[PDB]
């Protein structure tokens, strides 16, 4: 069967910047070669066919080569939207076998995240449990550290978090992190408090609210 | 060896007219490098002689190499 | 327009056996072939296998010799993956694609939306959704972020929407994340202007195909 050996693993550059990915096969396979965008959450579409067709209704701004038994991937000028893994893929002979895959990423301005905090629903109070949720949206880097503070108390053990996909037209990030408790334990309490930091704070941003004030 | 031997010879697969082919490529080599008195300067030169005389000799083996590729895999065609 | 519309995610024991359809529309149904991929957890992409809807031919690679079947119902263009004896590691997400060959290239170029399928001896648990309403401590900058919290469901995927799809702007809906117990939890945010917060309705659209569960729930600023 044939090797396709991808590289890099993961790059990133700016908007504007020209990207290349190759992709490396065991063996000769005489141009019989695809490249596929896999964007976030969403089916592989096909991007270049015979290693230097592109596809229909596929940006010019993609383009293929070759040179022997390696091939290219070429972005000419990179646009936020092209965040994605890509895949070259042998097409000569069946298995049709993927490389293992690049990601791109791209790189922007530093951008301070909005903070916002949700107190728990009355829905969910109703049922017995609290989840207050903080909410970092649209920042850039990606690395920024959610604290609670319950009655100014550092919490720990208690929150889960996630972060998105960076956004295809902003290039950000966003983050939601969760503080849950029994309503018991909720209604302890008086201060919820979520602090911020990242890169684009000069110090640390405090969101916060006093249980049961309007 | 036995059996698909006389599958290429049953189907008329020119498979001994390919590696004549082949072999037709290196005897040019060979009877190029004697005659020259030698060569690697210029390579080049050679390169573009050749692409002259057959300009589409490369292209149409790959055409062909990926088109039995397909036959042998049973895939569907379609035209346009 | 050409389509295929594969089924919808699905939570299987182990030993068991699903079989995952692709439906087509739009285009000769027996003109192209069928393959599947197989997406494993981060980027891996695998080749799975081929049909052709003409012949009926079949061919795998190694690694799905054993237990993959992909089927046809050429009267209804459809084709099918069916995996037998479901062994654990069988969790992925499967995309079907047509295989088309114009006699030069071979390429996979319209794919399914893929089916996300489970393999796990626990049971399904629907998601409870609560609203996260806009308040003056989410609101910034003439904006107000709000949003749906759906907690406490198995397996993946949930799926979320705005005012049934038509809001997409300025969504977000963050990777779910994995509680003690086993469940999971996301949420799912927007940011719409504050000036209009009185003339518009933002609806969360909540869908676990698993548990039947289809939720909306209309998110409105606290009152008192």
């Amino acid at each position: 069967d044939i090797q396709m050996t991808q590289s890099p693993d993961s790059l990133s550059a700016s908007v504007g910047e020209t990207v290349t990915i190759t992709c490396g096969a065991s063996e000769n396979i005489y141009g019989a070669l695809n490249w596929y965008q896999r964007k976030q959450g969403k089916s592989p579409q096909l991007l270049i066919y015979g290693a230097t067709n592109l596809a229909d209704g596929m940006s010019s701004r993609f383009s293929g080569s070759r040179s022997g038994r390696q091939y290219s991937l070429k972005i000419s000028s990179l646009h936020p939207d092209d965040v994605a893994t890509y895949y070259c893929q042998n097409a000569l002979s069946m298995p049709y076998t993927f490389g293992g895959g690049t990601n791109l990423e791209t790189k922007r301005t530093v951008a301070a995240p909005s903070v916002f905090i949700f107190p728990p629903s009355d829905e969910q109070l109703k049922s017995g449990t609290a989840s207050v949720v903080c909410l970092l949206n649209n920042f850039y880097p990606r690395e920024a550290k959610v604290q609670w503070k319950v009655d100014n108390a550092l919490q720990s053990g208690n929150s889960q978090e996630s972060v998105t996909e960076q956004d295809s037209k902003d290039s950000t990030y966003s983050l939601s992190s969760t503080l849950t408790l029994s309503k018991a334990d909720y209604e302890k309490h008086k201060v919820y408090a979520c602090e911020v930091t990242h890169q684009g704070l000069s110090s640390p941003v405090t969101k916060s609210f006093n249980r049961g004030e309007c | 060896n036995e059996a698909w031997n006389g599958f290429v010879a049953a189907a008329e697969l020119p498979r001994n007219e390919a590696d004549e082919l082949r072999k037709a490529l290196d005897n040019l080599a060979r009877q190029m490098i004697m005659k020259d008195k030698n060569w690697h300067d210029k390579g080049q030169q050679y390169r573009n002689w050749f692409l002259k005389e057959f300009p589409r000799l490369k292209s149409e083996l790959e055409d062909n190499i990926r088109r039995l590729r397909a036959l042998a895999d049973g895939v569907q065609k379609v035209h346009k | 327009q050409i389509q295929l519309v594969q089924s919808g995610p699905d939570l299987k024991k182990p030993g068991e056996t699903v079989k995952i359809s692709c439906r087509t529309s739009g285009y000769a149904f027996t003109n192209y072939g069928v393959n599947w991929v197989k997406q494993a957890p981060g980027k891996g992409l695998k080749w799975m296998g081929w049909i052709n809807t003409n012949t009926g031919q079949t061919t795998y690679a190694e690694e799905f010799r054993g237990r993959f079947a992909i089927s046809l119902e050429t009267s209804a263009s459809t084709a099918f993956l069916t995996i037998s004896n479901l062994k654990n590691e069988d969790s992925a997400t499967y995309f079907c694609a047509r295989l088309i060959y114009d006699g030069d290239y071979i390429s996979s170029d319209f794919w399914g939306q893929g089916t996300t399928l489970t393999v796990s001896s626990a049971s399904t648990k629907g998601p409870s959704v609560f609203p996260l309403a806009p308040s003056s401590k989410s609101t910034s900058g003439g904006t107000a972020a709000l949003g749906c919290l759906v907690k406490d469901y198995f397996p993946e995927p949930v799926t979320v929407s705005w005012n049934s799809g038509a809001l997409t702007s300025g969504v977000h809906t963050f990777p779910a994340v994995l509680q003690s117990s086993g469940l999971y939890s996301l949420s799912s945010v927007v940011t719409v202007p504050s000036s209009s917060l009185g003339t518009q309705t933002y609806i969360c659209n909540v869908n676990h195909k698993p548990s039947n569960t289809k939720v909306d729930k209309k998110v409105e600023p606290k009152s008192c």
